[PDB]
């Protein structure tokens, strides 16, 4: 892991690592290769699937086989999906086995073993030619795509008469390869699957809306008795909460309305206090947008208290028109004299809701991960409040 | 006309296009038919398969078009069958019968020299008459572990197949794009058609997937984003003809004012025969401008 | 008067987006997959004659 | 549009093993690339020439470096001596001045 | 414009047409839309 | 787990999972649990009680 | 040690748009125990069998 300081533009920080994961390459061994992380965080892991068959004509390795070289593929290719995990299953693998005592009797060594392993397995042509008019592209296959081409393998042989083959001194089948990660769904039992991963900031719940019509559509092509099972949804939790703010706030426009409705016997403050929430609202909405923060948890928990501290300029305004207009009920211009006078109680009340807003900084000072958790709360706060002190005036 | 007339041979149909154009529709990838799909897979055989069996469902369905499948397979080849077996019998190991393949009959180059400055490639082959002909390849010599002199077809068989001329491939695997081709009717409909028409009475192999692209994709969500902007665009309108003289008798009069000062300009296209681009649309953006100043400045008075 | 330019924007005249015109021409010819390379340069040349 | 041209030289070769050889490996490590559109490739005899189209209006330099992100990962296991070329640095406009 | 062009007006004819046809109709239009529409009106 | 009447489906994970992120041995064991609506299955029961 | 004992892959195999490990181990009944690795069987350069 490469930390580096809190608020740096990511793709830079992601591209000044490599500038040196370049010098290492050839440094480390054969084969064995550095990778640079995903592009999402922690967070990213939004969508988790299983995939079991509803009987046992289809097989373990067949179905790890089966995420890796079509689902992934599939997947990969939705939006802001990141990378698409594999998990558990198993890897068809093709295991010679040599017998120490058939070695000694032909007397090949493992070096030499190896040695025609990597040399029994490869694909070439060399140009073309001319005949006729066209021209032919020369091409050889020695493609290793048989347990009898496994098998014929030549190892020791001469002249005139035998030729030890790898099927003399070892046997290949295919196995289980050495397992490094096991996954498994219920009581039941072992099954490969895989994770969704959520290229940094982007509304998860779209994504996995992508991936669930893919998934839907692709169930069709699936082999027989064969179940993409949900393990996970983050989007149930987005709705979940998303449902929950959307209800506390109307109902707070109702409570606000019959207790206004109780103290200013009914009065167009209905329409009055919903306007200045939405503005002041939409305000928080305008300048995140514009700052990129995001739209956690704690975000949408900052506008929901806003709302209940931003009813004293709607309710000490309506107070002071409401005053001020019977005094022409006890005896254009004399509608501006009640604006007037609306506006003797504007000065303090606008430059309380300002005053508000400042205090909050201590808040950003704190600088932990939960410090910087919270940082949404009072970001939309801050910046929605000083849009409410405005909304207050408009 | 008269260099298309001037210049014709077999196989070339002739395209006449300009410099800086022709070098962008090089580059820029996709399809200019203006509805294709592709059928991505494990396998190239398979693929394939799938793109016979959508032709006649192509030709089937309500709509002109020729349905490209593949003028990809072109390539002439010449397979060597390296029989392991029999390469076994000489002690040789593929790669070394591949030896003979790559550089005695190929000519990979074993090395570039340095003069100061450049460089210029060394390459290692058999004679040009060695590599000539099919026969040729049967009877390339090839000397074994053991001094052994055999022949290439000692170890291998040479056929002559027919390939690809070329390999495309979307997202790492490989898919093969069928072009289909309506013209100048906006064909949203089809491709629904075929999505289900497939779905109800025709099957499809496990390992593959099917996805629609086209003109369309990008041109539907451009009309849909521009049928959102007419409302906008009216309403802003609305709200900028409403505050020089506030009725609202004279705003809707302009809106609906505007079509008829439009005529003139597509009756200009009737002489002309004037296709229309998005340039006449253009014009007629800026018509309505100048014609809704006009009835402005004259209800003011 | 807007009925006479009815008739017309159904009909749309003839044609849609243009191509533009510069000073010069490019010339590509689907051609069939394999060919000799001597063919090729002999070919090149004919069409630079024409 | 933006994209970036990956190409690769074969001195001779195959559309079967110049893709299986070379572009196989190019082509299926840039689907984790961060911000990768789509992954098209043209694989052919002899030469391995690769697109990364990315969604329009997006600074080419930046996306250029993003590609490279992962041609690093692959240069080991292509062949000898074939190497992987990241394309020029203009569009398909940029063919200026031609002389023989 | 319209009667010649040796660089590119293949697309200024095209968004210049409408304007000129527009342009007969238009001054017409403002000036007979403007008295009966508006007594019409009201 | 599975055997809690208030646990939907159930996940285990013991290792990493072919990504980057996972880094997790063979002993580290993660599984992920699915919970029903609190509409089932039981009286009282809180998060806490559950766990 | 490695390939014997341990199971080193010593390549995988192209099918196509698929590769699978291709591994060379000595067979399970002699890698059981370190008694097993004590015993493990070394041929030399010289056909000795230790
Ligand atoms: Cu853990």
């Amino acid at each position: 892991y490469v930390i580096f300081e809190d608020g740096t533009d990511p793709y830079w920080a992601r591209s000044r690592v490599l500038e040196y994961l370049n010098q290492v390459q050839g440094k480390l061994p054969a084969g064995v290769s550095a990778e640079l992380g995903p592009d999402a965080t922690g967070v990213g892991w939004i969508y988790e699937y299983a995939l079991v068959d509803r009987s046992g004509k289809h097989d373990l390795a067949d179905l790890r086989s089966l995420q890796d070289w079509f689902l992934k593929y599939e997947l990969k290719t939705i939006p802001d999906v990141a990378e698409v995990a594999s998990v558990g299953g198993v890897v068809k693998e093709y295991q010679v086995v040599i017998d120490p005592q058939r070695l000694a009797q032909y007397g090949i060594s493992l070096a030499e073993v190896k040695s025609a392993l990597d040399a029994s397995n490869q694909e070439a042509g060399g140009s073309s030619i001319e005949l006729a008019e066209a021209e032919y592209m020369v091409r050889a296959s020695g493609y290793l795509q048989t347990l009898d081409d496994f098998n014929h393998i030549v190892l020791k042989a001469s002249e005139n008469g035998v030729p030890v083959y790898l099927r003399d001194v070892a046997k290949v089948q295919i196995g289980p390869e050495m397992r490094r990660g096991i996954a498994e769904l219920n009581g039941e039992g072992e099954v490969a699957g895989g994770v969704v991963i959520l290229r940094s900031g982007k509304n998860a719940r779209e994504v996995i809306a992508a991936v669930k019509d893919k998934l839907e559509t692709l169930k069709s092509s699936l082999p027989e008795g064969v179940e993409i099972v949900t393990t996970y949804d983050r989007s149930q939790l987005i709705d979940r909460a998303i449902d929950n703010l959307s209800g506390k706030l109307l109902e707070e426009f109702i409570v606000v309305a019959v207790v206004c409705a109780l103290f200013l016997w009914h009065v167009r403050s209905a329409l009055v206090a919903i306007i200045s929430l939405p503005l002041g609202l939409c305000i928080a909405f305008i300048v995140m947008h514009f700052q990129g923060l995001n739209a956690n948890i704690m975000s949408l928990g900052g506008i929901a208290i806003a709302v209940g501290a931003m009813v004293d300029a709607a309710i000490v305004m309506i107070e002071n028109a409401h005053k001020r207009l019977e005094e022409w009920q006890h005896q254009k211009t004399r509608w501006q004299v009640i604006t007037d006078a609306s506006v003797e109680v504007g000065p303090a009340l606008f430059i309380s809701l300002l005053i508000i807003t400042l205090s909050f900084i201590p808040i950003f000072t704190l600088e932990g991960q939960e410090g910087r958790l919270f940082g949404p709360l009072a970001f939309t706060k801050t910046y929605a409040m000083a849009g409410a002190a405005l909304l207050a005036i408009v | 006309e008269e260099l298309d007339n001037t210049v014709r041979l077999p196989g070339l149909a002739n395209l006449w296009v300009p410099p800086i154009r022709n070098r962008i529709d090089m580059l820029s990838t996709g399809i200019k038919s203006p509805i294709g799909i592709k059928v991505s897979g494990t396998v190239l055989a398979d693929i394939d398969a799938m793109a016979e069996q959508i032709e006649e469902v192509a030709r089937t369905v309500p709509g002109v078009a020729s349905a490209l499948a593949e003028r990809l397979e072109g390539g002439r080849y010449i397979n060597v069958e390296i029989n392991r077996e029999k390469a076994a019998r000489y002690g040789m190991t593929v790669a070394d019968v591949q030896l003979f393949v790559t550089s005695a009959v190929g000519g990979a180059m074993v090395g570039e020299t340095v003069e100061g400055i450049a460089r210029y490639p060394i390459n290692l082959r058999y004679p040009q008459s060695w590599r000539d002909s099919p026969q040729a390849l049967r009877q390339l010599p090839i000397l074994t572990p053991m001094k052994q002199q055999i022949t290439l077809a000692d170890v291998a068989d040479i056929k002559v197949s027919t390939g690809p001329s070329m390999l495309k491939t979307e997202n790492a695997r490989p898919t093969s794009w069928i072009y289909i081709d309506a013209r100048d009717r906006d064909m949203v409909s089809v491709v629904h058609d075929l999505q289900k028409a497939i779905a109800e009475k025709v099957q499809l192999k496990p390992g593959t997937s099917v996805a629609f692209s086209g003109q369309f994709e990008l041109l539907e969500r451009a009309n849909h984003k521009l049928k959102l902007m007419v409302p906008m665009t009216l309403m802003i309108i609305f709200v900028l003809l409403y505050l020089a003289f506030r009725r609202v008798g004279e705003a809707l009069l302009i809106i609906s004012s505007v079509p008829f000062a439009l005529v003139g300009g597509i009756w200009l296209l009737w002489w002309m025969g004037f296709h229309l681009s998005v340039a006449t649309g253009t014009g007629f953006i800026a018509l309505a401008g100048v014609a809704a100043e006009f009835g402005v400045v004259m209800l003011m008075y | 008067s807007v009925l006479t330019v009815l008739w017309p924007l159904n009909k749309v005249g003839g044609e849609f987006l243009p191509q533009i015109n510069e000073g010069d021409l490019l010339y590509m010819p689907s051609t069939l997959p394999g060919i000799s390379a001597a063919e090729a340069a002999s070919m090149l040349q004919k069409t630079d004659k024409l | 549009d933006v994209q970036v041209i990956i190409k690769t030289s074969y001195p001779g070769q195959a559309p079967q093993i110049v893709e299986n050889q070379v572009t196989y490996p190019l082509t299926t490590t840039m689907l984790s690339v961060p911000g990768a559109k789509t992954v098209r490739g043209f694989s052919q005899f002899g030469d391995s020439y690769v697109y990364v189209i990315f969604e329009d209006g997006t600074d080419p330099y930046w996306a250029r470096s993003r590609v490279l992100e992962y041609l690093n990962q692959v240069q080991g296991k292509l062949p000898a001596g074939v190497s992987a070329e990241l394309g020029p640095d203009a569009t398909g406009v940029g063919w200026i001045y031609e002389y023989a | 414009i319209l009667w010649g062009t040796g660089a590119g007006s293949e697309v200024m004819s095209r968004i210049a047409a409408p304007m000129i046809g527009g342009m007969i109709t238009a001054p017409l239009l403002s000036l007979f839309i403007i008295p009966a529409a508006y007594k019409l009106m009201w | 787990i599975m055997s809690v009447p208030e646990v939907a489906r159930v996940f285990g994970k013991t290792g990493k999972a072919e990504t980057a992120t996972d880094s997790a041995p063979l002993e580290m064991v993660e599984t992920t649990i699915q919970l029903k609506p609190q509409e089932q299955w039981r009286p009282g029961m809180t998060m806490d009680k559950i766990i």
